[PDB]
């Protein structure tokens, strides 16, 4: 009875493509590529040229935010392909006005490279500063991330001053660090990133 | 124009897999999070969450 | 009306020059009425100089 | 991902389906009146959006007045999407069309 | 009132703002450090020949990242 409508849950919100561990590097692949699909609303002053008009309205202001329906955040874009209405490739395309409107909406195929954070995954990138309770990172220059103490194990202990940090070697640590990845959060607009470092 | 365009001409939300215009419903965001639209019938909460 | 689409309409379809002759068998309903037409066979007469 | 795959697929095929082609299409040559007036809207609608204006308008302030002189020198880029009953289209172009 | 009329500017979502359907036709693959260098050399190249002059920098710093150091 309830079993097989479970799978509506279970298919809904699992990502299918993992980020194997590439390379030995420690990291795992994150970047990656997949084709979707618009629903524009060309404007009329964009009839002329009805490509800056679908690129600069619906497509320069998605880079760089977190996208709800692919799961990461949009890195960059190439490669617009407009359809057309009428199914005769070609210049002369044609696009279907809204009968209210004079804005004429259309289908569009586009391609764009997303970061692709999971659980289970581990990452390296640079450390910009710390405290005695949570580590901040940085990842590809782009992307935040915080090791905080209950993350950390205890016998870790803390120079105190700017205070560094004292490993059980003793020594304040490096920029980059090995880390695994804990649920990201995408509560304020900034995307926040939450990890961990043990097994 | 007169019975959509200058009579009563709104501007809903419609949930595209339970079909209704009620049941949408502006989210009451989290402090620093932001006001989405979600609906009401297709919401479950998040007490059923078995494994 | 207060939209595009809709001064159009009022221009070429529901105005009154092209509602000149009924759409029920043809005939106009167009046209003076009282002054204009007894007043127009005193022009058209012929002691008009 | 793979199922938008077996939704594309499945109305851009019955997209194509009810398509009329040029050599196929019977119906009227003329502007049949309604033609002439949603064109004089939705044309005259987009030129009020700045919509580029492909006639030489002399001090006229109204999108309608303009719209009527770009349908005077066939200049309307639009395409009429005349349906038919069973579902089917023909598609026929301004410039192709006698305004009456 | 005074929260709730200023939320038509927390989400701003017009046609003008957002697709209407978002639907990925494919699936996902990835994109290595030699594929994507290679796409934020040629992409990047191509929106400097107008706004997003802010993520134009925020893509340099990850062309940077790939090529030479903080
Ligand atoms: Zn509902």
């Amino acid at each position: 009875n309830e079993n097989r409508e479970t799978a509506r849950f279970i298919k809904k919100h699992k990502k299918q493509v993992t980020n194997p561990i590439d390379e030995k590097n420690g990291t795992s692949n994150c970047i990656v590529r997949v084709p979707i699909a618009l629903y524009v609303s060309l404007a009329p002053m964009y009839l002329e040229n009805p490509l800056q008009g679908v690129m600069k309205q619906h497509l320069n202001p998605l880079v760089m935010k977190y996208n709800n329906k692919v799961g990461g955040v949009v890195l960059g874009y190439e490669g617009l392909k407009i359809l057309d209405a009428d199914p005769l490739d070609t210049s002369e395309k044609l696009i279907k006005i809204t009968p209210d409107t004079p804005f004429g909406f259309t289908w569009c195929h586009v391609n764009l490279y997303v970061w692709q954070p999971q659980v289970g995954d581990v990452l390296e990138g640079y450390i910009f500063i710390q405290s005695a309770s949570h580590i901040g990172l940085l990842i590809h220059d782009a992307f935040n991330a915080s090791i905080k103490k209950n993350n950390i194990p205890v016998d870790w202990t803390f120079v105190h001053n700017l205070g560094h940090w004292v490993d059980s070697n003793g020594e304040p640590i490096d920029g980059k660090l090995r880390f695994t990845v804990r649920n990201v959060h995408t509560t304020g607009r900034v995307v926040s990133v939450d990890g961990t470092l043990i097994s | 124009d007169r019975l959509l365009n200058s009579s009563d001409y709104t501007q809903a939300s419609v949930c595209r897999e339970c079909g209704s215009i009620l049941t949408t419903q502006q989210s009451v965001p989290r402090i620093g999070s932001i006001s989405t639209v979600c609906c009401r019938r297709c919401s479950m909460r998040f007490e059923d969450a078995k494994k | 009306p207060q939209n595009e689409n809709a001064r159009a309409e009022a221009l070429n379809l529901a105005n009154t020059d092209s509602q000149y002759l009924t759409p029920t068998s043809g005939s106009p309903v167009r046209g003076l009425i009282q002054d204009h037409i007894s007043a127009g066979v005193w022009l058209t007469s012929k002691d008009s100089f | 991902p793979e199922d938008f795959q077996q939704h594309e697929q499945i109305r851009r095929k019955t997209l194509k389906e009810k398509a009329i082609p040029k050599d196929q299409r019977a119906t009227t040559p003329y502007m049949t009146k309604y033609e002439r007036a949603r064109i004089l809207g939705t044309r005259a609608l987009q030129i009020s959006m700045n919509a580029p204006v492909f006639v030489d308008l002399e001090g006229e302030t109204d999108p309608l007045r303009i719209a009527m002189k770009e349908l005077a020198e066939k200049k309307i880029p639009l395409v009429i999407r005349r349906y038919l009953p069973d579902g089917s289209f023909e598609d026929w172009s301004v410039e192709e069309l006698i305004v009456d | 009132m005074m929260k709730g009329s200023r939320r038509t500017g927390n989400n701003t979502a017009t046609t003008l703002n957002t697709p209407v359907v978002i639907h990925a036709t494919q699936l996902p693959q990835h994109v290595s450090t030699d594929e994507v260098l290679q796409f934020l050399e040629s992409f990047i190249d191509e929106k400097e020949n107008t706004n997003l002059s802010s993520s134009i920098s925020q893509l340099k710093r990850i062309q940077r990242d790939f090529k030479g150091l903080p």
